């Protein structure tokens, strides 16, 4: 089961867009979704992570504060919107699954780490 | 909240061993990824101990204390990429800096 | 009386099973393989001797690694031994004294001990402390654990003395997983080397295969006359060996569903212990209570070889991972390995 | 040329001869008897070693069976005994062989074996000697750590605690090391010569000196020591007539009374059958220098039967002093055998004839 | 009994769930065993005598 | 010899040798100490003789076993939490409070349950929300359908004296968490200067089959027998008669192929409420066939005697008999002397003097 993503390009620095993350295949309120960038010769940093449960979220160590996330229980879909931009937002972006509580959809087992990823989106600056 | 890496290689018919050491003691849940150069990161072992099903048998992740270690016994050469651990306890989601895997 | 109706339907459903046992049975094993080649004359010689205990040995362990051994006393020690250099490397006492199983990790750092007080105990050997620490307890089973086996470093699967098994993860304490379904008290399990089925033999003649994460009663296997006590899986993951009380130790399939072929010496009364496989799938390694080992063919349905190096009953057998060699512990409070 | 006497034997060898006067050698026979005497006493040593041999495989026959539930503490000291006894008792059957009175004891000449290699005689008469000096030696060795073991369980009656367990190897090592340097102190004097009248070879023709000590008193010393041991361990078990645990047990108060009256007759026989051999020695003692003297006066007899012998006397020979005692070896024989006999008293049980018969009916 | 015919439920619920499995003829599973026997009959040292370079057990 | 080996052999065949020295050692308690199994059918019988032989002990609140009930009360609030939060997760629709974050920062702990020493702060500071929460209390009364530690109310109120770090629970909590259900419950003692082990049954299975054989050198097997029980009914038959299957199972153990060598030590532990009953309630309903007398001092041997005689072909098994007592250092001192009986007659067979 996959994923699918939207909303790549560049547009002049300080403004937001509307970056869309759809997971399909099984339950949106029984997971959390995660956001993480990737930088160009560079390693991982995390951005974001949406609880559909409670939606107390939070935000990273740095980024944090100025960035918005949101999540859709009927249409299952995350939404990012990123004011506040410098020179290291070159960068391609990712989100992914992460069960917390395993046992609402089935009484499983536990799992820790990102299960299901998709392919990333690319958002550039000039 | 940080952790440590030790950024190394290996080569074809070999075992090699990925350490990694967190900053406080830090509860048991690690998780491990493979990260093909341009491509989706892929997941390797969920929980420090249990491998996800589908991913061929010859790794393993060993706990010891507050270290983590990523065992690869007699890889296939079909394995060049970057790995990567992760701390994942809290709710403040973190990485490592990854090593890659390069043969002479 | 609707109880009379749905056991009625019970019967003519088992009907419809010996029906379909009946009908996808064509041809025995036996004439198809009347061609095959024989092996021979195959002896073993006991290489190193084990001397280190006191009490009588119920259980051993081979590791994953061929260079390990695990084996437990009934004076509450649990010793570990090198295979090669003969060195007495580990051994730790316990709070009880009445153990009956053990289970060596697939990665060498946790071993399990277990037994008559209901109580199951994981303790951890690389450590910082230089010693050995009391690491991990389960607790929750009424009658007292038959065996008990690693699948993983967090998971461990075991065996109730209340016709039950269970599936725990070593860090919560609390079993993730209960398997209800058996009648009669479950004696001994194993699973596949692809750790995703499980199979149980009881007292009550039924051998029930599992699926470790559905906990649904997957396969039966009825046919015997009396108790399992020894169980052993197929290393392709298809077949899976039994054992009972007058050495009539029957072969199954899971893929296939039915009975294969029932093993019999003639001069033979003695009761089963534990049975084994070798990394080919034509031996079957088994002990009786007349103090003999042999080894007999899958194929070709008959030897009785002998090692009977033992003064007292044997108790347990295992072969190694690699199958190089194999291993044999009994009642004289001593182990050995033959190859 | 020159002229041999009946008592002296023609030999081509200076080497072993009587050294009064040239020519002639000695015989290796006893010639103060005639060879009925020989007959009556060889007849004596097979009866006697046949029912010890019988006693002894009755003993061991109990012990082969229940081997692998009997390899134990200290009961296999009572299978040893006797099993360093047989060995030497089949040794005394070496009599009515093919030609084993003279052929293993008496050299190419006629003069017994005078123990050295240097005269091309072959080893044939140092192989009994040490087999039955080993098995004698090994069997009073062997007692005397029974009574050690059997005081040391017996102190050792806090009921349930305290088996003596890690010095049994010690004690084996003991007793196959004392032998070693038993036989090895006796082969230090090497010039053993044989006896014809029993057969067996020995020192102690010319020589009570060094067989005197060497050979005896170790015996007297195991005597003393085995004997305090058994007075010790009575007197210590007979403190379960006023038991300070408690008052209990008559059941077992009669079987350890039974065993008590068992080790006591036992004491009672193993006192005397030392000491009477000691008094065979007694007897020796001062009979040994008038019979060397009568024997100094027979081989001038030799001559002077003949001197004074005219052609009207009847058949003559020499009226001697005192003759040798040529009943009383006996004494010591029986006393030999008795002590063999009597370690065949202890499987002699009113708990054995069950095992007996269980074995018996088995296969009829 | 209530509870006995709930427990009777329970197992003719059982054997319902296991009515239905597709099953293979046992001359094309022997055939299959046979084939994985023969696949791995050159790399076992219990079937045949091994040198002591490649024994370890003397 | 060699060299290179020696190098990592000082410390291999050093810690082989130490282990050995560490490990022969043991027969200062092996043979020291004398096993006794016990069985029988009177419970209640059970637990006022064991606790009449036991040396009458207070050690439940020493300093030298503080950290371990600490352990015990530590882990046992640990199990029931994360017991209760399976429960209500197992209840099929959510039910936590307004402010949902209870329920998912109690995430943090169930992760951060991978501890065995002090308690936190964190998990304190959450539990004290989660039993603030009345979901986890109207799944916990729900809770008696699923598995449920018993003790789990207790100490979820009481949990400010847990939370108060380096404190000592007392003898009352300790004595509320070591009550266990089912096992071995193995006591043992010294009398008069020698050891005693004693372990028992509690009906673990429905009969005795595997287990018994690893009970094989065993110097005594105690049988006891509430005699009193020949008009007591056996409520899972129409066959009323207790004392029956008790000799029946008693028959099983005398004709036991591995016990062919282990004495037996016999109990009659309900006789002086037997002493008062046979007046109302004679030998009239236990068995027909005793035309022999009415009163109690003989018919009590004749029943003895009864039982007695099943021993199958044995004149080596030494049935020693008793009866009841109030004051029991006498009774005791009797068990004692039939123990030291037993192992001197094992004693002077191992020597073979008898
Ligand atoms: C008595 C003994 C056999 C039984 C053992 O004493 C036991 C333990 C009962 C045998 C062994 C060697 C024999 C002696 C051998 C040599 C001699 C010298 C001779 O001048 C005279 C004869 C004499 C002294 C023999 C008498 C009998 C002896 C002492």
């Amino acid at each position: 089961v996959q994923l699918v993503e939207s909303g790549g390009g560049l547009v002049q620095p300080g403004g937001s867009l509307r970056l869309s993350c759809a997971a399909s295949g099984f339950n949106f309120y029984y997971s959390s979704i995660h956001w993480v960038r990737q930088a160009p010769g560079k390693g991982l940093e995390w951005v974001a992570s949406i609880y559909s449960y409670s939606g107390s979220t939070s935000y990273a160590d740095s980024v944090k504060g100025r960035f918005t996330i949101s999540a859709d229980t009927s249409k299952n879909t995350a939404y990012l919107q990123m004011n506040s931009l410098r020179a290291e937002d070159t960068a391609v972006y990712y989100c992914a699954r992460y069960p917390w509580y395993w046992w609402m959809e089935k009484p499983y087992l536990s799992l820790y780490g990102m299960d299901y990823w998709g392919q990333g989106t690319l958002v550039t600056v000039s | 909240m940080t952790q440590s890496p030790s950024s190394l290689s290996a080569s074809v018919g070999d075992r090699v061993t990925i350490t990694c050491r967190a900053s406080q003691s830090v509860s048991s849940a690690v998780a491990w990824y493979q990260q093909k150069p341009g491509k989706a990161p892929k997941l390797l072992i969920y929980s420090a101990s249990s491998l996800y099903s589908g991913v061929p048998s010859r790794f393993s992740g060993s706990r010891s204390g507050t270290d983590f270690t990523l065992t690869i016994s007699s890889l296939q050469p079909e394995d060049f990429a970057t790995y990567y651990c992760q701390q994942s306890s809290s709710s403040l989601i973190t990485f490592g800096q990854g090593t890659k895997v390069e043969i002479k | 009386s609707e109880l009379d109706q749905l056991r009625q339907e019970a019967e003519q459903l088992k009907n419809q099973i010996r029906d379909a046992r009946k009908a996808c049975a064509d041809a025995t094993l036996s004439q198809i393989t009347n061609n095959i080649d024989p092996v021979g004359r195959i002896q073993m010689r006991t290489r190193r001797t084990l001397r280190g205990h006191l009490a009588k040995i119920y259980a051993m362990h081979w590791g994953t690694d061929s260079r390990l051994l695990v084996s437990a006393s009934q004076d509450g020690k649990l010793i570990i031994w090198d295979s090669y250099t003969t060195n007495k490397v580990h051994a730790i006492p316990l709070r009880s004294s009445w153990v009956m199983t053990c289970a060596y990790a697939p990665s060498g750092n946790y071993v399990a001990c277990g037994g008559l007080d209901n109580i199951c105990s994981i303790y951890n050997l690389k450590t910082r402390e230089g010693n050995v620490r009391v690491s991990r307890e389960l607790a929750g089973h009424t009658g007292y654990l038959s065996c008990c086996r690693f699948l993983d470093d967090n998971q461990i699967v075991t065996s109730s003395g209340d016709t039950t098994c269970a599936l725990w993860d070593i860090e919560t304490g609390q079993q993730t997983t209960t398997f209800t379904g058996h009648t009669g008290d479950v004696m001994s399990l194993s699973l596949a080397p692809d750790t995703r089925l499980f199979v149980s033999g009881a007292c009550d003649a039924s051998a029930k295969l599992w699926d470790v994460r559905e906990g649904m009663c997957r396969q039966t296997f009825t046919g015997h006359e009396s108790d399992i006590n020894a169980i052993c899986f197929f290393p392709n993951g298809n077949a899976f060996a039994t054992g009972s009380d007058d050495a009539t130790c029957r072969l199954f399939d899971l893929r296939a569903d039915q009975e294969l072929m029932t093993y019999s010496h003639d001069n033979i009364i003695c009761g089963i212990t534990s049975v084994s496989f070798s990394k080919s799938g034509r031996l079957l390694l088994a002990g009786y209570d007349d103090f003999n080992c042999n080894v007999w063919d899958a194929l070709k349905a008959d030897r009785a070889g002998v090692l009977a190096g033992h003064d007292n009953r044997v108790s347990c057998l295992g072969v190694t991972d690699d199958g190089m060699a194999v291993a044999t512990g009994s009642w004289d409070s001593f182990l050995k390995i033959w190859n | 040329s020159g002229q041999c006497e009946v008592p002296l034997v023609r030999t081509d060898n200076p080497k072993s001869w009587y050294e009064d006067v040239e020519g002639c050698g000695i015989q290796c026979q006893n010639p103060l008897f005639t060879e009925a005497e020989h007959q009556d006493m060889h007849s004596y040593i097979a009866a006697f070693g046949a029912v010890t041999g019988l006693c002894t495989l009755f003993t061991l026959a109990t012990f082969v069976a229940d081997w692998r539930n009997s390899n134990r503490y200290p009961a296999v000291i009572l299978f040893y005994v006797n099993a360093c006894f047989f060995v030497g008792s089949i040794g005394w059957l070496a009599q009515f062989m093919d030609g084993a009175r003279r052929e293993i004891v008496c050299r190419a000449d006629g003069t017994m074996r005078l123990g050295e290699p240097t005269s091309n005689e072959t080893l044939s008469c140092v192989i009994i000697f040490v087999i039955v000096y080993y098995a004698l030696m090994a069997g009073v060795v062997w007692f005397v750590v029974l009574t050690y073991a059997w005081h040391t369980s017996f102190k050792a009656l806090g009921t349930t605690y305290q088996p003596l367990s890690g010095k049994t190897s010690y004690f084996h090592l003991l007793t196959w090391s004392l032998p070693f340097v038993l036989t090895v102190a006796i082969l230090a004097v090497a010039q053993v010569d044989g006896d014809s009248v029993s057969g067996i070879c020995f020192v102690g023709y010319k020589n009570y000196r060094y067989r005197a000590g060497f050979v005896l008193a170790p015996i007297g010393l195991v005597l003393i020591v085995g004997g305090y041991f058994l007075i010790r361990g009575v007197m210590t078990l007979f403190s379960i007539k006023s038991n300070h645990p408690g008052l209990l047990s008559e059941k077992a108060a009669s079987k350890i009374n039974e065993t008590m009256l068992r080790l006591g007759i036992f004491g009672f026989l193993a006192f005397g059958f030392v000491l009477i051999t000691f008094s065979c020695h007694f007897y020796d003692f001062f009979n040994q220098a008038e019979w060397e003297r009568s024997f100094r006066d027979y081989v001038l007899c030799q001559a002077n039967v003949t001197i004074g012998l005219p052609t009207k006397q009847p058949i003559p020979d020499c009226e001697i002093k005192n003759r040798p005692s040529l009943l009383v070896e006996k004494i010591n024989l029986f006393a030999m055998f008795g002590t063999g006999i009597a370690m065949s008293t202890w499987v002699w049980t009113k708990a054995t004839l069950l095992i007996w018969r269980r074995t018996w009916c088995r296969l009829t | 009994n209530t509870a006995s015919i709930a427990q009777a439920r329970k197992l003719v619920e059982q054997l319902k769930m296991e009515a239905n499995i597709d099953r293979i003829k046992v001359s094309k599973a022997a055939a299959d065993l046979m084939a994985y026997c023969e696949a791995h009959a050159k790399e076992d040292p219990l079937l045949t005598p091994v040198p002591a370079s490649e024994n370890p057990f003397r | 010899m060699g060299c290179t080996l020696s190098a990592e052999d000082k410390a291999a065949v050093e810690r082989s040798k130490m282990i050995d020295r560490n490990l022969r050692e043991d027969g200062e308690k092996a043979a020291r100490e004398v096993k006794l199994l016990l069985l029988g059918a009177g419970e209640s019988g059970k637990n006022t003789i064991v606790k009449q032989m036991k040396i009458i002990h207070e050690a439940g609140y020493s300093e030298e076993e503080c950290k371990q009930y600490k352990a015990v009360v530590y882990s046992n609030t640990i199990q029931s939490i994360i017991a209760i939060i399976r429960a209500m997760g197992r209840l099929k629709i959510d039910f936590g409070d307004s402010a949902r974050a209870d329920d998912a920062r109690q995430l943090f702990v169930l992760a951060g349950a991978a501890e065995e020493g002090f308690m936190t702060a964190e998990l304190a500071g959450v539990i004290k929300r989660l039993w603030k929460d009345s979901g986890v209390q109207a799944c916990f009364n729900r809770s008696r359908e699923y598995q449920l530690n018993d003790s789990a109310a207790y100490y979820l109120n009481d949990l400010d004296r847990i939370a108060q770090p380096n404190y000592i629970p007392t003898q009352q909590d300790v004595l509320r968490t070591r009550v266990k259900t089912t096992g071995i419950v193995e006591t043992h003692f010294t009398f008069k200067d020698l050891h005693f082990k004693m372990f028992d049954v509690g009906a673990q299975r429905s009969e005795r089959k595997k287990w018994i054989h690893c009970f094989e050198g065993v110097t005594a097997i105690i049988f006891c027998v509430a005699l009193s029980d020949y008009d007591l009914v056996l409520a899972e038959d129409e066959e009323m008669n207790r004392m029956h299957a008790s000799m029946k199972l008693f028959d099983s153990i005398c004709n036991n192929k591995w016990f062919t060598d282990t004495s037996i030590i016999l109990f009659l532990n309900k006789k002086d409420l037997f002493e008062e009953k046979i007046k109302k309630s004679p030998l009239t309903i236990c068995y027909p066939e005793y035309a022999g007398s009415n009163t109690y001092e003989e018919a009590a041997a004749y029943i003895q005697c009864q039982f007695e005689d099943l021993n199958k072909r044995k004149d080596t098994k030494e049935i020693y008999t008793h009866f009841t007592c109030s004051t029991d250092t006498k009774n005791v001192q009797f068990v004692f002397d039939a123990v030291t009986d037993v192992i001197i007659k094992n004693n002077l067979k191992d020597c073979g003097l008898f």
